[PDB]
RNA sequence: CGCGAAGAACCUUACCUGGUCUUGACAUCCACGGAAGUUUUCAGAGAUGAGAAUGUGCCUUCGGGAACCGUGAGACAGGUGCUGCAUGGCUGUCGUCAGCUCGUGUUGUGAAAUGUUGGGUUAAGUCCCGCAACGAGCGCAACCCUUAUCCUUUGUUGCCAGCGGUCCGGCCGGGAACUCAAAGGAGACUGCCAGUGAUAAACUGGAGGAAGGUGGGGAUGACGUCAAGUCAUCAUGGCCCUUACGACCAGGGCUACACACGUGCUACAAUGGCGCAUACAAAGAGAAGCGACCUCGCGAGAGCAAGCGGACCUCAUAAAGUGCGUCGUAGUCCGGAUUGGAGUCUGCAACUCGACUCCAUGAAGUCGGAAUCGCUAGUAAUCGUGGAUCAGAAUGCCACGGUG
């Protein structure tokens, strides 16, 4: 776990999150950045997280605050071995 | 190896000293315990991304002088376990010899 | 079965070093690294004048390079032309004040670096190996030598499955550490593949 | 007021010639010499695979020895700091002096 | 050993009682290399013996003994296709240590409290010839009985 | 006088003084029970003095570094030993004949290279 | 099969998805234009594109070159692409086993033999005898390092016997005795004695001695064998790609999980668990480093900050042990896996995927089938400590001491 000496959220999202609020809801705003913590200003928007090879797209609610952007794409694919 | 790979190595040595060590004070004496609990450390730990990816002395993986060999690297000589066998063995390193004890 | 090689099995009890300078952990790794180059720049450039061996010496700060050669006119020049050539080369490689001295190997038969390189020249001009060969250790043991073993290794002749021909002759105790073995190691590049050539001269005992 | 000097070589023979030849030369010049001193020797070690590949088993260990020396003049006359600047000290040791 | 004829490292005696037999049985007893838990356990044992038997410390310790020595061993030979019980007669020093290891052994596979008190009941009835450590003597003479026509 | 004598062992270099008087026993500034808390190593360190019976008429200061309980123990015999020697010099053989004045010379032996110990091997299996 | 890898979050990275470049990320050659470097804004995930400040360094023997940048076109670059059955170099293995050969002579039509066999002896083709063989070489042994005893020299940062002082601390004066440091020597040779043995070689035993028969350990790997391994350290013959099999970037992956095997660690308890007190090491490392004392925190750690390129300071309080108390044979006051919560630290960044801390939870496990592995003495067993790699990240590897 990181520091309480601040969370961590990168800048080219930020601004976009913030450019995107209040503008509305619109196509899902999409992006690399799986490192970046959940912010109380992203409740409500649509973001396409990318996991490798698409960018899947996850709905944030409240309860997702405070979670790293990362763990709603899973990378790895598995249906069983029989 | 891979001549791509010695040029990013010292491309990430020039990239560290220019930047860094130097500018590692945003780092050090403003994420720092004080009163700069408002946007003064907020905006150093969002300037901290902007700067290049490298220059980060965390990037450079300290491969071999003559060959480039990311493994097996010994700091004392600056060479690779198979070339400090190979130059201890001619004579090329003063003072080293076989150890027995 | 795997041969310790002779030279350093050997290094402090009867042979010295090539580098005979001290410096601790933080320049260390540096002049190894110099000390490289400027050896590498050396053999390079004075591959005909038969240099067989490449002392370095680090004083308190300068460097100064002794260099043993059986042609020394060649290295040396009129009045010393281009030995200053090197010395000036040399100093911004190694990024200090040099000063290069030039040794002296009386007879070329008998210093094992000047017989690999004599063979690999032969053995690059197409000579048949066993003439080269033989031809090594016959005038070597004829200056005195007490005893020699030359081997050449790979495509001999232009086979296409390679071989190991070793000729010895005379006595060669590798196992005894007082013995004064001369060994060293070249190569040549035929146009079939490589061929590895290694020498061995017993000059005596302590 | 008193001057100490530390000789670090990577050979004994070597340190020995220069620990004898500055301890006598500031005898010339008249001073007491305490010393030499015979300090503890660091021999560093070192262990590498000798083979390019696989074969961990099969490995080789060098070794790194550091002889030292310490020699103190504690009355040293304005002529013999200087003097000690000019000696013909070896290549392959190196002097520390300290006041 | 093919060749070498060993010689004997030699054992220190007893702190206590000078015994050369009970440094044996420390040795015996002890485990990993903690010879001072062993020695704590062997005397604390003995003592107890020697005031439940009424006195005679040490010899104490050898009544018991001597109810559990062999005499008679087996040896398994493989004849031709077929293997025997050969009984042979043991050495005078062997039969200390199988005397010993047998007690020790079965000293261990008791349900008492401490090794002390578990070890002291063992010395106490092998003196009386009962426990396992004196069964175990039993067994291998019975053994060796039925194997008397390869004698 | 003082008679002196340097015993070792393991690891440990016992250096100890003799002189004429009653039994005492000094060890590191402590007395032998404060010292040594295991009793083998008492009766070790007593053993010269009562083969050789001058165990009530020599004072003993000693010195000890370096080793283990039982080393130092050992050391302090052999320093004892030595400086005992020095005292008569006549009674030689029968400390000789007890093993005491042979310099025992075992020492743990070094890790080796692909052993992960001094002799034990890791486990070997054909399949 | 804890192997390359002495350490995969990014990098490493060679693989995948997408976005990008084509004389190229690395080098030489020409032409041309700009001294370089800067210090900043936008777009972008970033590569990269745009743009605004910026400087004009030196000889000019006043034409350029310096060095650096950018553009053009081709010689070429580049390849962790294939072939270890085309090769070099390096390594494993039989095996630290005692063998493997040659010159000359002689025997045989010849391949070949002899020597090198035989009687003894040895760790040994080690040695002595005999002998159509006479000699020699590579191997064995010795020469090298370390350990075990003693002696000479030097005495700080190491030491303290005799002295005096003392705050009881070698801490002060002081001493060079002792431990110790590290240079130079002495010592062990079947040398001496007795017996056996072919008037032999060598064997048993004894003395003396720190050590006795190769004192202990290490390095040292003969001719060759496996077309053994490595074309991904490197070098290299042939073949292949050159708008891509080359180059740059972000994210992922190498950490998947029905299963099977190899090597380890922790346990199943009382020779033990827990709590308090308390002894005794060795070898190492340290400058973008080791970090003391003190204050804060239950803790990991935080704040301030001395000392040290080190026999001086730091890492760093050894643990088994020992004394007292408690538990009382129970899936337990054994076991500490898993999971929830809350944290610290490194690092642009710990979701995938770090280490550690505190609270809580308390899986399997009650000594393990057929079978199988290591070890002959300071050895096995057991207890801790250090180092390399390394921003962080060992139960692995390499070394050190304690009990034994
Ligand atoms: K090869
Ligand atoms: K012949
Ligand atoms: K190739
Ligand atoms: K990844
Ligand atoms: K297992
Ligand atoms: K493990
Ligand atoms: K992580
Ligand atoms: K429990
Ligand atoms: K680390
Ligand atoms: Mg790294
Ligand atoms: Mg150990
Ligand atoms: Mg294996
Ligand atoms: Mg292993
Ligand atoms: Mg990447
Ligand atoms: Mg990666
Ligand atoms: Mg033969
Ligand atoms: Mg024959
Ligand atoms: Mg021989
Ligand atoms: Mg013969
Ligand atoms: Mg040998
Ligand atoms: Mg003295
Ligand atoms: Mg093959
Ligand atoms: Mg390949
Ligand atoms: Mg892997
Ligand atoms: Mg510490
Ligand atoms: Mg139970
Ligand atoms: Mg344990
Ligand atoms: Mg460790």
């Amino acid at each position: 776990r990181s520091l309480k000496k601040g969370p961590f959220i990168d800048l080219h999202l930020l601004k976009k999150v913030e450019k995107a609020v209040e503008s509305g809801d619109k196509k899902p705003l999409r992006t690399w950045s799986r490192r970046s913590t959940i912010f109380p200003n992203m409740i409500g928007l649509t973001i396409a997280v990318h996991n490798g090879r698409q960018h899947v797209p996850v709905f944030v609610t409240d309860e997702m605050v405070g979670h790293k952007l990362g763990e709603f794409a899973p990378t790895r694919t598995y249906r069983g071995h029989a | 190896a891979k001549q791509s790979m010695k040029a990013r190595e010292v491309k990430r040595v020039a990239l560290a000293d220019k930047y860094f060590a130097k500018r590692a004070e945003l780092k050090a004496i403003i994420s720092d315990v004080n009163a700069a609990s408002d946007e003064d450390r907020w905006n150093a730990v969002l300037k901290l991304q902007t700067l290049p990816r490298d220059s980060s002395p965390s990037r450079q993986r300290n491969r071999c002088r003559q060959t480039g060999r990311p493994h097996g690297f010994l700091r004392k000589f600056g060479l690779s376990r198979i070339k400090v066998r190979e130059a201890a063995m001619r004579g090329e390193i003063p003072g080293l010899k076989k150890a027995s004890w | 079965g795997q041969k310790v090689h002779p030279n350093g099995i050997r290094l402090g009890i009867v042979k010295p070093w090539n580098s005979t300078w001290f410096a601790n952990t933080k320049e260390f790794a540096d002049n190894l690294d110099s000390d490289f180059k400027v050896r590498q720049y050396l053999t390079k450039e004075l591959a005909k004048a038969s240099v067989s061996r490449i002392v370095i010496e680090r004083p308190a700060k300068s460097i100064r390079v002794t260099i043993h050669t059986a042609r020394p006119g060649i290295v040396i020049g009129k009045k010393g032309e281009d030995v200053e050539k090197l010395r000036k080369v040399v100093a911004d490689i190694a990024g200090v004040p040099a000063q290069i001295n030039i040794a002296e190997v009386r007879k070329p038969e008998l210093d094992a670096k000047l017989v690999a390189d004599s063979i690999t020249s032969q053995l690059e001009r197409r000579v048949m190996f066993r003439r080269a060969m033989k031809r090594a250790v016959q005038n070597a043991m004829r200056l005195g030598a007490k005893g020699i073993k030359v081997e050449v290794s790979g495509r001999l002749g232009g086979a296409e499955i390679a071989r190991t021909e070793w000729y010895r002759e005379g006595r060669v105790p590798l196992h005894t550490l007082r013995a004064d073995i001369d060994y060293n190691t070249s190569e040549a590049h035929t146009t079939y593949g490589v061929i590895g050539v290694k020498v061995w001269i017993f000059k005596g005992e302590i | 007021q008193r001057i100490r000097i530390r000789l670090k070589a990577f050979d004994h023979r070597l340190i020995d010639q220069a620990t004898a030849e500055i301890v006598e030369t500031a005898k010339r010049t008249g001073a007491q010499v305490r010393g030499p001193i015979p300090l503890p020797t660091r021999k560093e070690r070192f262990t590498v695979l000798i083979s390019p590949h696989v074969n961990k088993d099969a490995r080789d260990q060098y070794e790194i020895r550091t002889h030292l020396r310490l020699v103190d003049i504690v009355e040293p006359t304005e002529k013999t700091v200087d003097a000690l600047m000019r000696l013909d000290l070896a290549a392959g040791v190196d002097v520390q002096i300290s006041l | 050993p093919r060749r070498r004829v060993i010689g004997q490292r030699k054992i220190l005696p007893d702190p206590k009682f000078g015994s050369e037999l009970l440094a044996k049985f420390v040795n015996i007893l002890m485990v990993d290399g903690k010879k001072s838990t062993a020695e704590s356990i062997v005397y604390s044992a003995l003592e107890t013996l020697a005031q439940r038997s009424g006195k005679s410390e040490l010899e104490a310790f050898e009544v018991a003994l001597e109810n559990v020595r062999p005499t008679v061993e087996v040896k398994s030979r493989r004849v031709g296709g077929s293997t025997y019980q050969v009984p042979v007669e043991v050495r005078p020093v062997r039969r200390n240590a199988l005397a010993m290891r047998w007690i020790v052994e079965a000293a261990r596979k008791r349900g008492d409290k401490s090794m002390a008190l578990r070890l002291a009941n063992e010395l106490s009835d092998a003196a009386e010839n009962k426990g396992t450590a004196v069964k175990k003597r039993e067994d291998v003479h019975r053994m060796a009985e039925a194997n008397k026509a390869f004698a | 006088n003082q008679y002196y004598g340097t015993g070792r062992r393991k690891s440990s270099a016992a250096r100890v003084f003799i002189k004429p008087g009653n039994g005492k026993i000094v060890i590191n500034q402590r007395s032998l029970e404060q010292y040594f808390g295991r009793e083998t190593a008492r009766m070790v360190v007593r053993q010269p003095l009562e083969l050789v019976d001058m165990v009530e008429k020599l004072d003993l200061y000693i010195t000890v570094k370096g080793g283990g309980i039982s080393g130092q123990a050992g050391a302090i015999r052999h320093g004892i030993t030595r400086a005992l020697m020095e005292y008569d010099e006549s009674l030689r053989s029968e400390l000789r004949k007890a093993g005491f004045v042979t310099r025992d010379a075992r020492q743990v032996e070094r890790k080796k290279v692909g052993l992960r110990k001094a002799r034990r091997r890791p486990q070997f299996s054909k399949r």
